[PDB]
RNA sequence: GCUAAACCUAGCCCCAAACCCCACCUUACUACCAAACCUUAGCCAAACCAUUUACAUAAAGUAUAGGCGAUAGAAAUUGAUGGCGCAAUAGAUAUAGUACCGCAAGGGAAAGAAAGCAUAAUAUAGCAAGGACUA
RNA sequence: GCUACCUAAGAACAGCUAAAAGAGCACACCCGUCUAUGUAGCAAAAUAGUGGGAAGAUUUAUAGGUAGAGGCGACAAACCUA
RNA sequence: CCUCCGCAUAAGCCUGCGUCAGCUGACAAUUAACAGCCCAAUAUCUACAAUCAACCAACAAGUCUUA
């Protein structure tokens, strides 16, 4: 009778409560006998770096100078990453400079994005 | 004797007045459209 | 108790603002301008009753005729219902025949 | 260690904790991808500690010591995320020309509204996907009247807003 | 990670890796007595117990022996002045049992006005013998 | 049969600084040139040999303001630290305070010192008091017969636009008792709980 | 101002370690951390 | 002297102008398995009802139609930002399509800034007053 | 989601007597004969007692179906959200 | 002194007599083994009730997969 409260897994009968989840991403599948097979590759692996010797800190000293925000753009990145090599080879086949015709074949495809965060 | 005509069951509620059943027919889609036009917070049951 | 207990804030009317001061100018545009323009062309208002007058039934018929296609859906429905009702009232009700 | 979920023991009970300034987007833009990767976890550990402090302060019904550092950390993490997203977007635009990381398409739903349908990842082609084919991405003619009604409701709201604004301006001019 | 589309895995594909974790957890004092090796966390609803185990073992190098979770329902009973229900958020609670006999106990966190105070000192309350007569006057 | 009609539930569910704290250095009645300079350097115009006249004028004028409850002027005439004392206990009662010629000339006693001035002035004047009730019946002091008043008045000043205002009157312990009150008073002893006994 | 134990020195915060590259943070960090992944991401359908 | 009384802008009305991250059709808001188009009717008027009626200007209510009756009805041709609005029972239903009511479709609010009593019960007799009276 | 009927797959029916029962007495359960109370009620049809059936044409949970000149009906013009 | 009462499950409801301080607010809480959420397919298979299933008694003829 409650139309306004959100529908969750706490509400329906046993079947409803079992079937609905809370948004947690799937980790494996269900075989015969409702035995859950967890796929290792489906489990997010946290790639945590080694922080030993790291100098950066959660906060920055107020003594740092103010600066003007300059959001990175495709043009700026191209100028700062490809333009030097292009000039040096033009004065003297774009894959040599970095461009890849297609994202297929890469582990981290830029579109459709296939990596987390 | 009377008054308790509502015997709640979420299965019947959803199968009878749910979003899926509303969209299952053009008449139900127009029900949803009317609720949307009126600005109902709850479009379906 | 249907009486306010304090004097209302004073209402100051500028009888000599531009609107009042120039009110009525060009009402004789026709007879003083070789009848190039009729005074009714000075009337600013709804397109369907510029330089025209009628009772409510005639007004509604004219509104539907002239801007009915541009009316919102429910406004037009209300206008059609009003025309129907006014037709019934003016043609079937009343003291006189 | 679990001690990383709490501030330094010396700071426990201090009415105030002195903290620096939140990382700015411009400051972060100068850091490498590895440096940002490590700073993300530095900030994450700090954020977890601060959230633990907030919850324990609520539990003890005491004010949280220097709550502003939680805002600073959240802002720093948002700036780091924005910088990384900017780099990824620039790279994607260069290599593919796509302005959006996720595939999508403009589609007219069953209610006649134009929506940006974001695609989902499937294993079978769409023409075989039964659940997908149940979903309707077209509006039948009976929806046109409701589309007009919605448009006119929007128009009425807009007209009321504009007239109210003009009347308020007139009142202001009369007042001054 | 949360609020992100997970790349769909197919058999033989690469391991799913998250580099900048979006999950932020809180270590909370239990409301009831817990075993010495149990640590209570408040977790994002989208985080699995496997994710929490890997999270604690990778970011904090905490040896985790067991993880259990439950979804705590936040009250929807409170109503604002408009009679509209105010929903306290639901949240996920995790109980983490540490490994190798390791023990944890929640630490004991939390272990103008001058003029007002000194004026309160110098109130000079009226004496009963004064009978309400102002004593300020020198007569 | 006609069904009952329920009325809406909402109808039946309705429910209902320029002051200091006291005295920096209390004067004890029976070398302050540093403070004199410390006030001169900030005021640029002052005369100790003429201050007593102004202090007396301010004192008398403020006491006259008390007569008519001129709180607007009293706020400027006395410090905020003093105003509650000046005007609290006297609320809802008429005072007929008046001044008569002084007995000895007023002279300064000592001065000290974000920065707040402080001047102690000794006065031995003659005054009249008559404090009434809400109902206009005398309760303190004859209105006609004057009394001699010895006061050690401490003025405080703000150091940019503030002036010298009454801050606090120092009553020495050796001062004579004030005037007796017309009405008698009862002073209850220690109230006893059921289990307690008087001793 | 005195830096706290959790405040970066100005020189550290200003050091420009960013080398504009055509690599995503993910793949750059994979190289830096030496994570080796040979499995190829199987193609999926989007719609 | 209690309860109360009052208030003025929150907004609205009519014109003119202008064309206006993630999740979700499965039990919606749930990461991931092999098919549309088709006369409106009737109330109502005809004092019933049955054909019928009932979903710029001027020509003209004319020609025509019509149980030739109720009534219906052309064309050729002619050429064309404001408020003697509302001001919280009004003006939008609107503080909100919320609360609340209903299984559902659906219905749908309220509100913000005198009366009644008490001071002081009551006196033969009566539409409660009037003529009066020193009363 | 009541109710009428139906579909699918479930469940309940003590004890005694009798023997494979639309069998007897009688619990649970279902019903509602008669009386009293209640009648703005505990209740927009209830309570107490009394009474009928109680291994069957029974009762009953769950999900599904039949829709308004229609459905459904062991025809009472009964029921289809008081 | 009283009770076809009580405890669980289902269904339903959704925090609705836990703590704290002033009905309101804050704080806490239900931890999977129970239960739900299943099954890789193609075909081929599967006459012989149940009723303590053994006699006895029938008719209304009754959830029945391996390569
Ligand atoms: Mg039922
Ligand atoms: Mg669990
Ligand atoms: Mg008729
Ligand atoms: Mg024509
Ligand atoms: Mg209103
Ligand atoms: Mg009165
Ligand atoms: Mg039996
Ligand atoms: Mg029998
Ligand atoms: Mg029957
Ligand atoms: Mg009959
Ligand atoms: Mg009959």
């Amino acid at each position: 009778a409650d139309r306004m409260s959100k529908w969750t897994s706490k509400r329906g009968p046993r079947s409803f409560r079992g079937r609905k989840g809370r948004g947690a991403k799937g980790i494996g599948f269900l075989t015969s006998g409702w035995r859950f097979v967890q796929i290792k590759e489906m489990v997010p692996e946290f790639v945590v770096p080694d922080l030993t010797g790291f100098k950066l800190k959660p906060y920055v000293s107020y003594l740092a100078p103010e600066s003007e925000e300059t959001p990175l753009t495709a043009a700026q990145l191209f100028s700062e990453a490809v333009a030097p090599a292009i000039e040096k080879d033009f004065k003297d086949n774009l894959e040599k400079y970095g461009f890849e015709p297609t994202q297929e074949g890469k582990l981290f495809q830029l579109y459709p994005r296939n990596f987390l965060r | 004797a009377r008054g308790n005509e509502y015997q709640p069951s979420n299965i019947k509620r959803k199968n009878k007045h749910g979003w899926v059943r509303r969209l299952s027919t053009p008449a139900g889609v127009q029900v949803i459209l009317r609720r949307m036009l009126k600005g109902r917070k709850s479009l379906s049951h | 108790i249907g009486i306010r207990l304090t004097l209302p804030p004073p209402k100051v009317v500028d009888r000599w603002n531009e609107k009042r001061a120039m009110f009525g100018v060009y009402d004789n545009i026709g007879i003083l301008g070789n009848f190039e323009k009729h005074p009714k062309e000075l009337i600013r208002g709804p397109i369907w009753l510029r330089g025209w007058k009628g009772n409510e039934l005639q007004r509604c018929i004219r509104k539907r005729k002239m801007v009915g296609s541009r009316m919102f859906a429910d406004d037009l429905h209300n206008l059609n219902k009003r025309i129907r009702y006014l037709y019934k009232h003016f043609n079937r009700h009343g003291k006189f025949r | 260690g679990l001690e990383e979920f709490f501030d330094d023991p010396k700071n426990w009970g201090q009415e105030k904790v002195k903290s620096g300034a939140a990382w700015t987007c411009q400051q972060l833009r100068n850091k490498s991808n590895e440096d940002l990767h490590k700073l993300w976890y530095v900030l994450l550990k700090e954020r977890n500690m601060l959230l633990t402090l907030e919850q324990e302060a609520k539990r003890q019904r005491l004010p949280m010591p220097s709550p502003e550092r939680l805002d600073k950390v959240v802002d720093s993490m948002d700036a780091l995320d924005k910088v990384v997203q900017e780099r990824e977007d620039a790279l994607r635009l260069l290599q593919t020309g796509q302005e959006r990381a996720r595939p999508g398409a403009w589609r007219r739903d069953i209610f006649g509204r134009i929506i940006w349908h974001k695609f989902k990842q499937w294993v079978i082609p769409w023409h075989l996907n039964k659940r997908y084919n149940r979903k309707r991405f077209f509006a039948l003619p009976y929806v046109d009247h409701f589309l007009r009604l919605e448009r006119e409701k929007r128009a009425r709201i807009k007209a009321r807003k504009e007239n109210l604004e003009r009347k308020k301006a007139k009142i202001l001019l009369k007042k001054f | 990670a949360r609020n992100v589309v997970y790349p769909l895995y197919r058999l033989g594909g690469p391991q799913l890796r998250v580099f900048r974790t979006n999950f932020f957890i809180q270590l909370v004092r239990p409301g009831v007595a817990q075993p010495e090796d149990t640590v209570q966390f408040r977790i994002p609803m989208e985080m699995t117990r496997v994710d929490l185990r890997n999270y604690l073992e990778g970011i904090y190098n905490v040896p985790v022996a067991a993880v259990r979770t439950r979804v705590q329902h936040g009250s929807n009973k409170r109503r604002d002045h408009r009679n509209v229900r105010i929903k306290k958020p639901d949240y996920k609670v995790a109980y983490v049992q540490l490994a190798h006999g390791q023990t944890f106990t929640f630490p004991d966190l939390f272990p103008l006005y001058s003029m007002l105070e000194e004026e309160r000192q110098q109130r000079q309350s009226s004496d009963p013998r004064r009978g309400g007569v102002p004593s300020w006057f020198g007569l | 049969f006609t069904p009952p009609i329920y009325q809406p539930k909402f109808k039946t569910e309705k429910e209902f600084l320029a002051c200091t704290a006291g005295i920096f250095d209390a004067y004890v009645p029976p070398a302050s040139q540093v403070s004199i300079r410390r006030i001169k350097d900030y005021d640029a115009n002052f005369k100790i040999k003429d201050f007593p006249e102004k202090a007396k004028d301010i004192f008398i004028e403020a006491h006259l303001c008390l007569n008519n409850s001129d709180h607007d002027r009293l706020h400027t005439l006395v410090t905020e630290h003093c105003f509650p004392d000046m005007t609290w206990d006297i609320k809802y009662k008429t005072v007929r305070w008046s001044f008569v010629e002084s007995l000895e000339p007023s002279h300064v006693v000592q001065v000290r010192c974000n920065v707040y001035g402080q001047i102690t002035v000794r006065m031995h004047t003659r005054q009249t008091l008559a404090i009434y009730d809400r109902f206009g019946r005398l309760m303190y002091g004859q209105e006609d017969v004057p009394k001699d008043v010895l006061e050690y008045v401490v003025f405080e000043k703000q150091l940019p636009y503030g002036s010298w205002r009454m801050h606090t009157k120092i009553v020495p312990p050796w001062a004579p008792p004030k005037q007796p009150i017309l009405k008698t008073v009862m002073i209850p002893g220690p109230q006893l709980k059921p289990e307690e006994e008087y001793e | 101002w005195i830096d706290g134990p959790k405040d970066t020195s100005v020189e550290d915060a200003l050091e420009r370690t960013y080398v504009p590259c055509l690599k995503t943070l993910q793949e750059e960090v994979m190289e830096a951390m030496g994570i080796k992944e040979t499995r190829k991401y199987k193609k999926v359908y989007w719609y």
